[PDB]
């Protein structure tokens, strides 16, 4: 199963064999998460991101 | 200490109750449970998605 | 093209590459390759086309592009920008590869060790020539991984 | 990996690698695997290869790893080079040895990273085992995620 | 009333392993340096060894003697080059320890030949068999803390 | 095979099987003599070769070796060599006799390879050894009259 | 029941009593200190630190 989460996340680019996120990524702006220096403020500004690009 | 007169032994065992029983805990580091499944018949995938769409 | 100056894996020299234009386009980013080497693969044969050969695609996609049976290009040809390979088959060592014309190096592989031959397996092959197409302007020379001239 | 499939089949060791004249008891110095009568071979023969771990023995001997509900004996768990044999890495039992901690490439059950131990039954494996301790030193070279030397 | 007999109770000094015979030199195929034999920190055996001696039962790592004595191999019974120990529990200096095989002097343990089996107090008495393979000093007869030359 | 007539020579040394001190892998355990066989005083007094090949029995007795010339298994060369640097005594009636194993310097002869001591009973040197392979370097630069490490 | 627990964590073994189980196990956890941070706020930290380890 692990094997499988390492090449899904991260592997030099992939996509000839499990595509990664990494590959797919457009786009990305920390400015709307704001600028923290508390690890837990970065959390709690990104679960709203992901309703911008409009999914749940 | 086994005697009150000072004399240990240590190597000497019997009633072995637990042994080999050990483990070693794995923290958690899936990305296939948190991803849908679904099964499918076919013996390769093609996928379709939309790149930037115009505007303005 | 049409200066002979070949042999490495990169070449900083003319028609070797590109960056815009140039008998070939080159991204400021490149697009990856869904098939081919884009990764690094530690095996597999990752489809048809080892010998170059490809087009990009809209988006950030490159994909398969090969020559009808009985028949090989008089024009130029396309090969991937010049790489080495520590991957099993694929022109990139793991990069993000675009497209170009003649003129960038390649990797060449089969059964020979003589002037290539043009296969029908979508790939073109170390033979010797007798009635079947050379393929670089420095033949090919292969030992199977050495670094080619078109 | 190169072009039109990867590493097949067994892989060359280095060969003739003559160690000799060692005041310590590692396995490097010329010396013999035993397991009784008197060694192999005659002129013009050429031997085998064996991987896995072995284990110094009384006088100036080595035999297989065995057990671990019997005792651990001699230094550091090592695996076996050529100076006799003409093929890859690995040597024939009655000869003399010289091993190293490469043993490029034969496959065989499980890898050896990071140190290997004797298992219980006496199968060869990879650290870790005790934490608390160092075992024979046997690091190979890269390999991993696939059936090798151990 | 009330006297302690090894296990870190007793004091046997500090004795010099580079003092009789031929001194190699610093290499592998060693073992590491513990409290214990089998056993981890603060939980190992002793004899009346302090320079000298130290036997593996199981893993690979070393403290005062424990060992089928029987049957004596690894080659000799280890000896340190270039460090001397500095602890009193045979050897247990927390290090890895680089170990040899020239004639060294050693400290024994335990009343009469080494022939018979093992004590778990980290001693040497006589067993059932008889004209098993002695260690050092022969023809002599040994007590318990003899010094001996290999 | 089984040939020597009763005790060794002196010729080149033959004293550490050949003059060199302690080096090598060492053992040194002492164990009793029973008398010798395969040369002449098979029975009565003092046995049979005076320095050369002793062998272990498996009640950890020694005597004259009672194997020669077997091929296609594994090693086992014994040498009783005292505690002494740059003293060897044989066999006697009774008492315990300190032994070895090689980890001693021989004597090679002819343009072959050592791949260890005669496989027949007896000397304290390697013959030129057409009974083992002659194939890779075993020991460099060898040539006639080289000194050998077994 | 005072001296036990004393001894089996560790309060000086002279090599005659059980092994000192404080020793062994796992280092200090850096990751769990988001950099001054209160001390209570550190044994909070720490009991969340140890479910990501998959430990009970």
């Amino acid at each position: 199963v692990i094997d499988r989460a390492q090449q899904r996340a991260k592997a030099d680019i992939m996509a000839v064999e499990d595509a990664e996120i990494f590959s797919l990524l457009e786009g990305a702006a920390t400015a709307v998460n704001a600028v923290t220096i508390s690890s837990g403020g970065l959390q709690r500004a990104a679960l709203t991101k992901a309703f911008q690009e409009v999914e749940k | 200490m086994s005697q009150l007169s000072n004399q240990e032994k240590e190597y000497l065992i019997s009633k072995a109750l637990e042994t080999e029983e050990g483990r070693v805990a794995l923290a958690q580091a899936m990305a296939n449970p948190i991803r849908v499944s679904l099964d499918y018949q076919g013996v390769g995938r093609k996928l379709l998605v939309v790149d930037p769409l115009p505007q303005g | 093209p049409y200066v002979r100056l070949g042999y490495e894996g990169i070449l900083n020299g003319a028609h070797d590459i590109d960056v815009a234009g140039l008998n070939g386009v080159e991204q400021l980013a490149g697009k990856f390759a869904t098939i081919g080497a884009n990764g690094v693969k530690l095996a597999g044969d990752n489809g048809t086309n080892a010998v170059g050969l490809f087009r990009e695609d809209l988006g950030d996609m490159v994909n398969a592009s090969e020559k009808a049976s009985f028949y090989f290009r008089g024009g130029e040809y396309y090969v991937n920008i010049s790489r080495t390979s520590l991957t099993a088959a694929g022109i990139a060592a793991g990069d993000e590869i675009t497209c170009d014309a003649d003129g960038k190096m390649i990797k060449f592989t089969g059964t020979g060790k003589a002037l290539g031959v043009v296969t029908h397996v979508g790939e073109y092959r170390a033979g010797n020539m007798y009635e079947k197409a050379t393929q670089g302007v420095t033949d090919t020379d292969t030992f199977i991984g050495f670094i080619m001239y078109v």
